[PDB]
């Protein structure tokens, strides 16, 4: 909080990471370290309609001073109304997102399942969400909200015609114009939310160098929760179709994931995890067969020194073969341990 | 105390002060004052003062004042940049200790181990003029940022601030008209103003 | 201001704001959305001198998580007396964009007749402009400004045997040693000013068929405006020789730029505008005689919340029409309507 | 500064810097303006334990809209105990710069000799510098520290399977796993201090298209100082085995760096400068033999308006010679006229 003016609430946040890889695996030892800035305002334009905004950029310092790793996670902005909902529109997280955080809370990995701008999963660009709190004033932990999504094509500079969009990126993040919903409820200590969304397929992720062929996104999302008595209990289990990327083989046609976490927080400060992530699939194409995507345990423990300050220790034990799958897709088998701390203001 | 050439070289002395002065520089000095704006006289000022700047420190250097040689040295880099070549006094106003002083020329330097003054000799539409401080004074035409000025422009550059020093004097021009003998009195402001600095 | 001590004082500002456009153009379609940031800090040495600087960057948050599309639009430091002028160096708005800012009052369109980096109409690198106010504080509204060019051309790293410099860049922004100058003129709510350019254009500009091939690139521009009672009314007839871009195809060797707005703020907040854009090229090369190369009228309106918060709707009237000159160059000929939502803080 | 509430205070800084190039190499002659821009926080755990962090960006304003160059100078974070020593993981300078620093107080044109992630010489990746103050309190001024370097090598996924990690870069700038460690003594005054660090060179560096073959690179530096009645008066010797980059040919095999400055400080503001570096390589592996590499004087003033604007002058008198070894090395050999505003916020 940087500014307490007459409706110009500024937030400025922000952190610093520093950590390291210990793998046999030479693709991802070594540094890991990065960083994240950004601001989080709110502008009160009167005692019922309220305006806000967010900001994130993160900057990676792993690479050299002769070249840049940055990338944009949330912008967007939008207004804020009292007891009937809010609308914003921008860079935003997902409607199943908002679900699947319960179970992502571990320290540095975990969310492996979905990717960056993969349809409605994770932070994307264009999207207008509709959130509404405590269901219109009527019952308190029933929350529920809609989203929606833009097409997105191939980019203007190279000639390729078909969809074309001035946002224009790589084939395995391209994604159509979709409606996607989500409702949540969530009690006292206990709490079970799920989400339903569905993106359309653009032309160009139906070629034939790219596993995965469909005409629709649909995806069904649930999940539990559970936070009381300083202990975090949750579990979910989703079902896409052509939905879950495996890597730069494409989609699979279908793939079932299963997520389910245990922490408890002491009081001197120590807080282990636990974790377990399967990404078996079940109609992989060009002879696959009931193929593992990703399979690995999650064990470790966060300490808190303060609210600023925290250290974290994280050992991810890889559960998934070698075969020749895994190397075609490019998906690592090696385990990874990193330990390191983070800094935030 | 007495000079040489005391009979001759005084009439033309009082021609060119009460019959070339108030005929050509004193009826351009009341226009000058009026009709140019403050700002504009001001600008030029600060830029005139500024072309003879790299000039002070090179005596300064040859008499011996680490402090004041660095003085001038900043004023004239903060004029050419950020004062467009002189007419902004950026360094001037930057500090009130970094005003600009009087021109230390070649004859001050002269002057610092002691050199006699010589015969007085008044130069015609000049006024008055010495061997050892305006003899001397033509000493700093190789230095650089002044070497570079062409002999037609130099001589205006002169006239500039005599109209500017008789501008400022017009509120005490009677001093001099009720005086029994001006050229007594003249004389020795002259080399009072000047003196070793 | 989120800092303000001992003289020295610090104003956060910038504006986050999610834009999509809906047009036939394939190129140009899609999401828009991009963000400020930037910092404006002033201090003040003494009594009768002060420091001031200025730092603005520009980050499309449209894009996707492996690419970046990040820039810098203006930053510059100076000193300014208390009534002398003002004087600042580096990244700043050329002096004819002091004068052509009257009828750039549109939110998101307007302005296209001319190009950022495009000598000395937008910002750019390597200028010197040396702004005076009040006339040295003697008549009240009666400014005038002086400006200067760098020597900017082929890029150092690019193995050329010709003039190069560091900070290269394409054979579209290159500009010789040039010296500028303008004067503008205020009343109570009239107004009148005009614009003076003049730039040398470097060797590597008349290599190819560019078209518009020239030593010198001048550049007159004049217009009016009138800002009073809620009205905002104003004009501007530019005359620019080998200075507007035409587009992939090079430069016009005369163009006769003419646009105007009209705008009347509301009690309410409505502030609606009505604006047309025209410009007819001559003496065009590659067999061409007379064709437009910009011919459009844009309408639109903007709602302020309080001071910051607004959502405006823009709907541009594209009456060019499509020939082999526009596709050549890559212009639009086909109308686009634009929503976006700013948030200021 | 910006904010400071429940024990966690910020700091923030930075600067804008307008940079003019003047001189015929044309390689380096132009508009060189950038920007600065970062945070640097701290946190109190407890009345022993505390904490901070440092972080800085560099975004080059010379370029144009279409291009981008920006880098991450130094982000680092860790904890600080009372009187045992303080730790801290990411990026940050090296040991063997802590002895450099004194002759680096250079305006514009300093610390030529070395270069960013060479041999542990600059800032640098995965920097776990630990540094204890006042030898845990027992004598006063007697600082030293140690630092351990992760291992880098070529970059993932391009055509590379030995010596892989995910922040590769290129050869010029490999290094391997060295540490180093530095120490020095400022009594009153004077000070005296040393270096000595040994990093070890990757398979990459060691072909035959870069001069250099080793197992380790040693390099051993010591200097002096002297900060007393308002002058300031420093040397320092540097000697590295394989350390030095000479341009894009390699490194040198034996390097005798010698750096010397000399700056006084004066009542009203003016800082004038004076700098000698002197540079001989020996045992040059492509029949260069004994030569001078980045030779040069070093003579210049700047001036302090106040504490948080200043302006500084340079000019650099080359005294190398042309000659085939300087063509094909990109080393310069001529006067630079170097002038810039910067403003401290
Ligand atoms: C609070 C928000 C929260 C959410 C709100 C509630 C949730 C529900 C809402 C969503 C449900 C809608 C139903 C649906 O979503 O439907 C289904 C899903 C069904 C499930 C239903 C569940 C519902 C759940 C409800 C929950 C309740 C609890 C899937 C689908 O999405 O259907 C798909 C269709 N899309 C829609 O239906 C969405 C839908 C949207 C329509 C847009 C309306 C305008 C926007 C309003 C702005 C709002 C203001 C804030 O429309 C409509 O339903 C009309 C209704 C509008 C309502 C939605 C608007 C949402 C905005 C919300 C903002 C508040 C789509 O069709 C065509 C679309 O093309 C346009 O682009 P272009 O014209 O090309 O530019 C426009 N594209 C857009 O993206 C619009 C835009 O970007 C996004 C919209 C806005 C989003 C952001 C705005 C927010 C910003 C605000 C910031 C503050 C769009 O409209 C247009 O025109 C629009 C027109 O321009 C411009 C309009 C003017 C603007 C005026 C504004 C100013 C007002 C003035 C005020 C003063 C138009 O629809 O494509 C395929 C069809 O396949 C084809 C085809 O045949 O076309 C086959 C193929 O064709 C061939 C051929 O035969 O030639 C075949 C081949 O042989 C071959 O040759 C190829 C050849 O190679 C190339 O040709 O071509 C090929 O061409 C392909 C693609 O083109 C290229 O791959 O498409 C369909 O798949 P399918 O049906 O499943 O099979
Ligand atoms: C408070 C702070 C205080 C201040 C800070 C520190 C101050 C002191 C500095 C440290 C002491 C210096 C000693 C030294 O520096 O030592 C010497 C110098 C000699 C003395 C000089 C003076 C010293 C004293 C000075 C006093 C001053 C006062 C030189 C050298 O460096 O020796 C070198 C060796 N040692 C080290 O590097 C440091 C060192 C290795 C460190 C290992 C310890 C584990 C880390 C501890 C974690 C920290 C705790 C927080 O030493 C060790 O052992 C253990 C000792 C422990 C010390 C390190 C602790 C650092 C922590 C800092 C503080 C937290 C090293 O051995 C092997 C290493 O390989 C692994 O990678 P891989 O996994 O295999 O990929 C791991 N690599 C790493 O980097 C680890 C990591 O990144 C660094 C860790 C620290 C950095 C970050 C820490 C902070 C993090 C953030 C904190 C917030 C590593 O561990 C491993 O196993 C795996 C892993 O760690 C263990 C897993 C993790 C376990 C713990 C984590 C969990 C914690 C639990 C918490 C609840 C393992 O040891 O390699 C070469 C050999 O050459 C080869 C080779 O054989 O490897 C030959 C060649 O091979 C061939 C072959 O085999 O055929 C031949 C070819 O023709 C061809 O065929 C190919 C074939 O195609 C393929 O093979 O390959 C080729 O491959 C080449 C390179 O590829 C290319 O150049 O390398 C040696 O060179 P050489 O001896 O000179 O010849
Ligand atoms: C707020 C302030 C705003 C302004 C204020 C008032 C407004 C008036 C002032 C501006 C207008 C000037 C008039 C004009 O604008 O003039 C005309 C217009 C006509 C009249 C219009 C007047 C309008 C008035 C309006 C009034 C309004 C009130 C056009 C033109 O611009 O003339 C052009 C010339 N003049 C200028 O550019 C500006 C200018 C010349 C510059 C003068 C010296 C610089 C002063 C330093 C600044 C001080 C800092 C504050 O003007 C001058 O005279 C003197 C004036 C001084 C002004 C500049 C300073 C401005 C800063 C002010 C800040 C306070 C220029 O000549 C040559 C220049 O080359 C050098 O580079 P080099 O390194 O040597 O390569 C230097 N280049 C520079 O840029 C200097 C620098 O970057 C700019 C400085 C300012 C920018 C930043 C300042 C602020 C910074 C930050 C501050 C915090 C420069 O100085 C030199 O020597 C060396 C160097 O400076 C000196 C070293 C530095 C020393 C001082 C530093 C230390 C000081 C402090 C110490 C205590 C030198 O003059 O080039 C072409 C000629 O064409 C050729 C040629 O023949 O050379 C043809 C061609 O040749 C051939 C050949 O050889 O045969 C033919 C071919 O077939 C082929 O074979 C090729 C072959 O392939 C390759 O060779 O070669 C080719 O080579 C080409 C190019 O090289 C490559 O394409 O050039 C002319 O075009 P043309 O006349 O139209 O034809």
């Amino acid at each position: 909080e940087v500014y307490n003016k007459d409706g110009n609430k500024l937030d400025l946040y922000g952190k610093v990471d520093g950590l390291h890889y210990f793998s046999d695996n030479k693709d991802v030892d070594g540094d890991q370290t990065y960083m994240r800035l950004g601001f989080k305002g709110e502008t009160q334009v009167t005692d019922q309609l309220t305006g806000y905004g967010q900001w994130e950029y993160q900057i990676q310092g792993n690479s050299a001073e002769n070249e840049n790793n940055s990338w944009t996670r949330v912008a967007f902005a939008g207004l804020k109304f009292q007891d009937v909902g809010s609308f914003d529109y921008g860079r935003n997280y997902g409607v199943v997102y908002d679900v699947t955080s319960w179970t992502d809370v571990l320290p540095e990995f975990g969310g492996d399942t979905y990717g960056s701008d993969n349809f409605m999963q994770q932070r994307g660009n264009g999207f207008a969400t509709y959130r509404n709190t405590d269901f219109f004033g009527l019952v308190d932990g029933l929350n529920f909200a809609v989203q929606y999504q833009g097409k997105n094509g191939n980019p203007s500079g190279e000639g390729f015609t078909s969809g074309v969009t001035n946002n224009g990126r790589d084939a395995l993040r391209q994604n159509g114009d979709g409606v996607g919903g989500s409702i949540t409820y969530d009690y006292e200590g206990f709490g079970i939310g799920g989400a339903i969304s569905s993106s359309k397929r653009t032309d160009a992720q139906n070629t034939a160098a790219y596993i995965g062929n469909g005409d629709r996104a649909e995806t069904y999302t649930g999940g539990l929760k559970y936070d009381a008595n300083n202990i975090y209990l949750a579990a979910q289990y989703t079902q896409t179709y052509n939905a879950t990327r495996v890597g730069s083989l494409g989609w699979a046609n279908k793939a079932q994931n299963f997520e389910a976490v245990a922490q408890y927080q002491f009081d001197f400060g120590l807080r282990p995890s636990l974790a377990y992530l399967q990404s078996k699939g079940k109609n992989l194409g060009r002879g696959y067969d009931d193929e593992d995507i990703l399979k690995y345990v999650d064990v470790g423990a966060t300490y808190y020194f303060n609210k600023n300050m925290s250290t974290y220790v994280d050992y991810k034990i890889n559960l998934l073969d070698d075969n020749q799958f895994t190397r075609d897709a490019g998906i690592n088998t090696d385990n990874i341990v990193a330990l390191g701390l983070v800094y935030q203001f | 105390r007495s000079d040489p050439l005391e009979g001759f070289n005084r009439t033309m002395y009082n021609f060119n002060f009460n019959v070339l002065d108030p005929y050509i520089v004193r009826p351009v000095a009341v226009a000058w004052r009026d009709y140019v704006p403050q700002p504009a006289r001001n600008g030029l000022s600060n830029f005139t003062g500024n072309l003879e700047e790299p000039a002070v420190m090179v005596n300064y250097f040859l008499q011996g004042d680490p402090y004041q040689g660095m003085v001038h040295f900043t004023r004239f880099f903060l004029n050419t940049i950020l004062g467009m070549g002189g007419f902004i006094d950026v360094a001037g106003m930057a500090n009130p200790k970094l005003q600009r002083t009087e021109p230390h020329r070649f004859g001050s330097t002269l002057g610092h181990y002691g050199v006699g003054y010589g015969p007085y000799v008044q130069l015609p539409f000049y006024g008055s003029f010495t061997l050892r401080d305006d003899g001397g004074d033509m000493a700093d035409g190789f230095y650089p940022v002044l070497s570079w000025l062409t002999w037609p422009m130099s001589v205006g550059k002169w006239t500039l601030e005599g109209i500017e020093t008789r501008a400022q004097l017009l509120d005490s021009d009677g001093l001099l008209r009720c005086s029994s003998d001006p050229y007594i009195m003249v004389r020795e402001a002259y080399f009072q103003r000047h003196d070793f600095i």
